[PDB]
């Protein structure tokens, strides 16, 4: 409100008392998660971490075969 | 005279009802109903069914009742055998007899599943590119293998053991985990029917029917959810309502399940029942009503329908007329068993 | 001969690991079995003795009825010893209470969640209705 | 309700008994409560 209004005290006490009987939490709840958009089982695997472990396999692969080679000389 | 609407399994045609008049053309739930209440109550009856071909409303324009309601006030019909939902603004009008069966608004959606697991399923919890990719993992270990050889010491044959042994444990340990996910998730009985879910999420749209006391109920609600849910389908184009109950079924099937169909538990049930077994039907009920036999205001036959239907009611033929029209003649089955079977 | 083994081996692994994650799904959910499935199971078992109030439209229910189950029941109910009927709703859900669960107690709907939703809580409702009505203002 | 009873009918006394008997016998009324809505009830009495 504009410096020295009539409206000062009536909105502060206005504020204080809708916050005391809990309205300002209502309005809370109705414009932020009561319309929100998200909220069973779904339950799947998963190829990449799987994937990974490939990764490891074809390390100890490429490693088995300059070990060879090591071996070899 | 008494009016009626065709709808199933209430009222239905016979295979062959070309050469069949009268009465015996028609069979279906609200028949045998028909013919206990006018077995009771010992009046001969002619089943008409209604012209315009509507339940019950009142135009606000003209101010007219239409429908079997309709046929009713202005004395066209004597009584109205039908699946008519009890309400304020018709028992206002004419007087509704204690109710004979109990419904509520309910949801119905496309199967998630074929309705059994398989071989497949075996497959499930290690996806395909993860098989072709360990059958190609594994081959390229055995070329390794073979490349060592050349033509209890050594490092390169030890470091293939070690880490195809490493591997394999790993992806059966993750085999293993994850099918403990997968029956664990099969195990538990939750969520199961949660209140208001479908006026959060934006991804599937849900209507009713173009005219009936469901749109009604949607209307006149001062409840939030409910009103949240009438303003998105009276501001959603193109409407979200459908023409016959049929049509709204059609409409779920062939809507990939981006589509859900509020109906009557009734109806619902029943539909649920029938082959290919496409819908199903999803949370409790969002409200409770109940079917009655409708009669004109002052008429001599309302106390006497009243009795009739409670008679009906307390020695248990409506059960079994019930049951006889839906889970009797039900190609589906499950239900229940599909409940256990869970 | 190495492929029948090697082959039996992923095969048994296969298996165990099944019935390990199965196990870990029974020990992880803990969903108890309720005793009772439904009121005809009642009907076929003579052990765990079953109740209604003395006087009420439940006894009623149940003296005058032609169905096949609910007449056997009731003729169960009518010739037992010592007699199974209590006076009031209180008396029949302590009976159930200290019972160690060999009593069983025939009650409308409402009554039930509600004892269901009451301290101890011990008590819960199994199986449908055996019959629907419903209540009035007279 | 004095007596303590929702209502019955002895055959042999022929008389209600609880608030039925007290709805029927003009000692009430309007009953409401936990009635069980019955046929011989609704003989003698309205029920919603
Ligand atoms: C218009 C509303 C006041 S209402 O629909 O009647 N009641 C609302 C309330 C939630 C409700 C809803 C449904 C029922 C209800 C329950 C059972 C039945 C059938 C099985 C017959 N019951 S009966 O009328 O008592 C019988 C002895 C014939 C019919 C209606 C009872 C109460
Ligand atoms: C089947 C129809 C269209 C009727 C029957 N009872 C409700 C009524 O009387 O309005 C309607 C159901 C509904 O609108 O889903
Ligand atoms: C609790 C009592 C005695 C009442 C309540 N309703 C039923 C009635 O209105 O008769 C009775 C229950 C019963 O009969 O099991």
């Amino acid at each position: 409100t504009p410096k020295g209004s009539s409206l000062g005290t009536p909105v502060n006490l206005a504020v204080l008392k809708l916050s005391e009987q809990g309205v300002l939490d209502k309005l809370k709840n109705k414009w932020w998660y009561d319309k929100g958009e998200c909220g069973e089982k779904t339950s799947a695997l998963s190829l990449s971490n799987v994937a990974g472990v490939f990764y490891i396999l074809v390390g100890g692969l490429g490693l088995a075969m300059l070990v060879a080679l090591i071996e070899f000389a | 005279v008494v009016t009626t609407i065709l709808e199933s399994p209430y009222v239905m045609m016979k295979k062959n009802h070309e050469m069949l008049e009268g009465n015996e053309r028609y069979e279906g739930y609200c028949v045998d109903l028909a013919a206990e209440i006018a077995k009771h109550c010992g009046f001969k009856y002619k089943l008409t069914i209604v012209g315009d071909g509507k339940y019950g409303a009142r135009d606000a324009d003209t101010k007219i009742w239409n429908g079997m309601v309709g046929e009713l006030v202005y004395g066209k019909a004597d009584i109205a055998i039908a699946p008519l939902t009890i309400t304020l603004v018709r028992e206002e009008v004419i007087d509704f007899s204690k109710p004979f069966m109990s419904l509520g608004i309910s949801i119905m959606i496309k199967k998630p599943q074929k309705s059994k697991p398989g071989v497949f399923s075996f497959l499930d919890p290690l996806a395909y590119e993860i098989w072709m990719a360990i059958v190609f993992a594994y081959i390229l270990v055995s070329v390794v293998l073979f490349l060592v050889s050349r033509f209890p010491r050594s490092l390169s044959a030890r470091i293939v053991a070690g880490v195809w042994w490493f591997f394999t444990l790993i992806i059966i340990s993750s085999y293993t985990a994850n099918l403990a996910a997968f029956l664990t998730v099969e195990r538990m009985v939750s969520p199961i029917e949660s209140a208001e879910d479908l006026s959060k999420q934006t991804e599937i749209a849900y209507g009713t029917l173009d005219s009936g006391s469901t749109k009604e109920f949607f209307r006149r609600s001062k409840i939030a959810v409910f009103d949240k849910m009438w303003t998105y389908m009276r501001s959603a184009e193109p409407s979200v309502f459908v023409r016959t109950t049929a049509e709204g079924v059609a409409r779920v099937r062939k809507s990939k399940g981006k589509y859900a169909y509020l109906l009557e538990s009734t109806m619902n049930e029943y539909i649920e029942q029938r082959k290919p077994c496409d819908t199903m039907k999803v949370g409790g009920n969002l409200d409770s009503k109940g079917y009655g036999i409708a009669t004109p205001k002052g008429s001599s036959l309302g106390t006497p329908v009243n009795l009739a239907v409670l008679k009906l009611s307390e020695q248990g033929v409506l059960d079994k007329l019930k049951n006889k029209w839906w889970y009797d003649k039900g190609e589906c089955g499950a239900k229940d068993s599909g409940s256990k079977e869970k």
